[PDB]
RNA sequence: CUCCGAACGGUAAGAGCCUAGCAUGUAGA
RNA sequence: GUGCUCGCUUCGGCAGCACAUAUACUAAAAUUGGAACGAUACAGAGAAGAUUAGCAUGGCCCCUGCGCAAGGAUGACACGCAAAUUCGUGAAGCG
């Protein structure tokens, strides 16, 4: 131990400095080292190793990603949050970094801190995958006027029929059926004449079938063809089938 | 530049401007295209135009 | 998404000049209207008249490629600059080099004078960027710190006076005075060769092979992403009307408004007798100075001059 | 040791497919 | 470019006069270790004192917190060899010549981005207090430095005269700290007892004013107390502790520096 | 008839051994 | 130290006022330590060298030279780094 074990260190420090003197590339060796060392549990010895290899080449996000698993490991939060705001304050597009940090923010339980985060993420219009983790974050607690705001804010950066037709069917799926079928009509008067297209409309008759009402179905969907782009075949028959089908049912 | 180097220097420019120009845009191969190995095919084409 | 798009009646090719033997790296017009000063890889530097379309004159000046010219304003100059490692400074009373700003460590890619401070500021694949006294030949400032050769410099007097694009695929906006880097935006992915500011709207557009950017100054604030033109682009001319040039480097000339980013037209240009289409390319363009007849240099020998089209109208040329 | 690194604003990539990563 | 608009020196460089008139002159002279060019400030200490100058670049100054024109740390007055082997600092600033210059420029470029007031490394984290470096400290303005080098002079003999001043900042051979350092050595302190089985304070002169229950009080910090026995016979306290390395801390921590109501009360080994 | 040339492009090879003109002007006690 | 108070008020002293604003590697240095193509002496073109190319990268450096002349004289084991399947793992998402 005392000294057999100073000399295993000595030697191995020693190997792990020297392959990365030679190189100063890949972080293979790098790494290598920062197992060694935390296997070692020499944690300050370790993150010096980060930090030199973070200079060496500080675009590595599985880099990046060692550090905060070694601070989760050892239980430095503070540092592990102190890596997670430089990280994305440098590359706000590597969206592993808010994935994980927001992760660690419900790990520590900080819903507070995991909704900033997610703040400081929507201002970079990551994605409709980020606005989603966000609102099924959002939904593991009811937050019901949080989920809507954070739809409808979705639906506005990213401003897809579809990403609106997920908002209708969460609207629906909370029961929301005024704020739902505002939600369509709104959905209709943005997306205005000059683009709108088949889902939409037969997502509208759909809704109103189910909610039993024919004939405002069927002003719907003839208003509707009249109204904007219709004819081409597949999509005339497809919409006629679900007509039949909003009639029958 | 003096007439020495004339032709090692040209040689190295051109050779240099190959590697800008399409080593930045032809990626996509974006690891690294073998491009030693597109130069090799340069250094080809020009021996073959060299002896028809 | 947008206001209906301006319209600008389109662009014909009318006149050809061929009488360069290598690649036309660089083209520059004079002044008056007079006449048009190229810069050639056959080592030459041909100075033309605007009007007859004829050789005025041919210097022997470099050793190796011209890869850039500019003519003063501010006096019978003309300043060369080109892969020899070396820039050189003309008289054109007497036809001469007059002297000789040493320096720099390889191809010089670039340049622009200042329009006030006589200054000069070269861009270099040494990785760096120099701030050279007009006559004195002396350098004050080192533009440093792009990891790669320094695609581009454009100069201006308002703040700030230099912008340098770049194969790292940055930009990065100086001050001159303390020489120091202010600001970098990094928004490119693929390397940005193409920097152009505009006359009168304190912006300024990059290309890269993504597609063009815009930005709004003194800060560096993205405006307006403008795409379509999808080749390795070379320059960027902008014209009063605000008619904005991309020439890529595949032959395909696109051009588009300023205001909208509304690409307008593509011209698709055929190439000489003699030489095969594989050798298409664009490598520079410049509105004249009364702004009615455009010269672009291209990459087999040629230089086209294309002209204003007289006889569009709304409905021979719509905008959608 | 130079100035800090700015953040990269970018894109993000839309990776290779078999396509294009043969042809 | 290592441009001070301040002077980095305790009041110890500074001179006694509450004004004093410095110049500056930039890239006067290069760094001693960073051979760097950096202002030096050229100042009168005192009239029939030495007209002194700041030599080191900043970044020397910063790291190492010496007050420049003294070499003395602007809070201990103390040599880098008393200042480091006190908070057990063994700074491995590289001795080469190219490690040197530059770290040096690393180490300025670190101050430069940090707030230039506390020091940019790892001697600058290490601010826990030495009671050997208190006892070291000399708190008087040694105004009789500012001098200049009509006395008798420096005998050679004397392994001061001859003063080394690279290694004696770069943490080496310093002969003044290495005298102190002996005087603190022979300093008294706590000697702990070959008898491990007691934690037997003796307070010694504690007086008429401490009654057990501020005895106490003070003793609480180190750990638990078994038993307290005071006899105003002796002026003494006898407190039992209920643990060893409780009766450690208080012995170290009490010896020699202990002011109960203003008097050093003797923190000794019982008998 | 009074128009006056300068340099470079060079003097060795080494052995053992001998001696020298310089330089700096050092904070803490 | 200059000059002044219808200064105490004599011309002796004290005061008050107006100014006149801070020298200076202050040391006689204390100290500190080296080399010649020199003298002699020797000795004698010591072949061993065809080492079968040059120019580069390149920051590999010093000398002469006023040199953006010119000119000297130098470093090569300059490599293995592996695009790439195969499963396994975890993470996310959908049902």
């Amino acid at each position: 131990d005392e000294e057999e074990l100073n000399d295993y260190k000595l030697r191995k420090r020693k190997t792990f400095e020297d392959n990365i003197r030679k190189n100063r590339t890949v972080i293979s060796n790098w790494i290598k080292y920062a197992q060694w060392e935390e296997s070692l549990k020499e944690i300050q010895r370790a993150r010096s190793i980060y930090e030199r290899a973070l200079d060496v080449d500080y675009r590595n996000i599985t880099l990046w990603l060692k550090y905060a698993e070694m601070e989760m490991k050892n239980r430095q939060v503070n540092h592990a949050r102190n890596i997670w705001d430089r990280a994305i304050t440098t590359l706000p597009r590597v969206n592993q970094f808010w994935y994980k940090y927001t992760y660690m923010e419900e790990m520590l339980g900080n819903v507070a801190g995991a909704r900033q985060v997610f703040e400081r993420w929507m201002e970079w219009q990551p994605e409709e995958q980020a606005w989603h983790s966000y609102i099924n974050f959002e939904l593991r607690y009811k937050e019901v006027d949080r989920a809507r705001t954070i739809y409808e804010r979705f639906v506005l950066v990213h401003p897809d029929v579809k990403n609106w037709i997920k908002y209708a069917r969460f609207e629906e799926k909370h029961a929301y059926f005024a704020h739902a079928r505002k939600v369509y009509e709104r959905a209709v008067e943005f997306f205005g004449d000059e683009h709108m297209d088949e889902h939409l409309y037969v997502a509208f008759a759909k809704f109103e079938e189910n909610q039993k009402e024919f004939e405002r179905v069927r002003v719907i969907y003839k208003y509707a063809l009249d109204r904007i782009s219709k004819q081409e075949l597949f999509k005339n028959y497809t919409i006629f089938e679900k007509k039949f089908g909003d009639r029958r049912g | 530049v003096t007439k020495q180097r004339v032709e090692s220097h040209f040689d190295l420019e051109l050779r240099a401007a190959v590697m800008h120009d399409i080593l930045d845009m032809m990626p996509e191969g974006i690891k690294q295209n073998k491009a030693r190995t597109i130069l090799q095919h340069l250094s080809e084409a020009w021996r073959c135009w060299k002896a028809n | 998404t947008m206001p209906k798009p301006q319209w600008h009646p389109p662009w014909k090719l009318y006149r050809v000049i061929s009488g360069h033997l290598g690649w036309v790296r660089c083209i520059a017009v004079e002044p008056g209207n007079q006449w048009f000063v190229t810069g050639s890889a056959d080592r030459t530097i041909k100075i033309w008249d605007l009007a007859s379309g004829k050789l005025k004159l041919s210097l022997t000046g470099h050793i190796s490629t011209v890869r850039g010219v500019i003519v003063s304003t501010r006096s019978p100059y003309l300043f060369s600059c080109g892969e020899d490692k070396q820039v050189k400074c003309w008289d054109l009373e007497y036809n001469k080099v007059i002297r000789h700003y040493h320096g720099h460590l390889s191809a010089v890619y670039g340049l622009d004078l200042h329009p006030t401070i006589d200054v000069l500021v070269t861009c270099s694949r040494d990785s760096t960027a120099r701030i050279w006294d007009v006559r004195t030949k002396a350098s004050v400032h080192t533009l440093s710190g792009h990891t790669n050769a320094v695609a581009t410099v454009r100069c201006q007097a308002a703040e700030p006076q230099i912008i340098t694009g770049s194969h790292d695929t940055t930009i990065r906006l100086w001050d001159l005075v303390a020489g120091k880097t202010r600001v970098t935006l990094t928004n490119h992915k693929k390397s940005v060769r193409a920097v152009v500011l505009h006359p009168r709207h304190y912006t300024f557009a990059s290309g890269s092979p993504d597609n063009i950017k815009q930005w709004k100054f003194p800060d560096g604030s993205f405006i307006q992403n403008l795409s379509g033109h999808n080749a390795i682009i070379n320059t960027l001319t902008v014209n009063s009307d605000g008619v904005l040039v991309s020439g890529a480097d595949n032959g395909t000339m696109h051009l588009w408004d300023w205001r909208t980013g509304y690409n307008f037209q593509r011209v698709h240009a055929a190439v000489q007798p003699g030489s095969l289409d594989s050798e298409s390319g664009i490598f520079a363009c410049a509105f004249d100075q009364s702004e009615s007849r455009l010269l672009t240099a291209e990459a087999d020998k040629t230089i086209k001059v294309y002209r204003e089209d007289d006889t569009a109208t709304e409905e021979t040329h719509p905008v959608s | 040791p130079p100035s800090p690194p700015a953040p990269v604003m970018h894109s993000p990539s839309r990776k290779m497919t078999v396509k294009e990563q043969q042809e | 470019w290592e441009d001070a608009d301040f002077p980095i020196l305790c009041q110890t460089c500074l001179g006694e006069n509450p004004y004093i008139r410095m110049t500056k002159e930039k890239y006067g002279k290069e760094c001693k270790i960073c051979a760097r060019p950096f202002t030096v400030f050229r100042w009168c200490p005192g009239v029939r004192m030495r007209f002194k100058k700041t030599e080191v670049c900043q970044t020397c100054s910063k790291l190492k917190n010496v007050c420049q024109t003294c070499l003395l740390d602007l809070e201990y007055g103390l040599p880098i060899q008393v200042r480091d082997a006190g908070l057990s600092f063994k700074d491995d600033m590289p001795k080469s010549d190219v490690n040197k210059e530059y770290y040096t420029q690393n180490m300025e470029r670190e101050i430069s981005n940090s707030d230039g007031t506390r020091p940019v490394g790892m001697l600058g984290k290490a601010t826990s207090t030495s009671d050997m470096l208190l006892k070291l400290a000399r708190t008087t303005p040694y105004y009789k430095r500012n001098r200049p080098h009509h006395e008798k002079p420096t005998d050679p003999d004397d392994p001061l005269a001859d003063q080394n001043i690279k290694d004696r900042y770069y943490g080496i051979n310093d002969p003044v700290a290495d005298k102190l350092l002996k005087r603190a050595s022979t300093m008294p302190r706590l000697d702990p007892p070959e008898d491990k089985t007691i934690t037997t304070l003796y307070v010694g002169g504690l007086g008429d004013t401490i009654t057990e229950t501020d005895l106490r009080n003070h003793f609480y910090q180190f750990g638990e107390i078994r038993t307290i026995t005071v006899v105003q016979r002796q002026q003494c306290a006898f407190i039992q502790f209920a643990t060893r390395q409780a009766a450690e801390v208080a012995a170290e921590k009490s010896f020699n520096k202990l002011i109960v109501n203003g008097r050093r009360l003797n923190v000794k080994w019982g008998r």
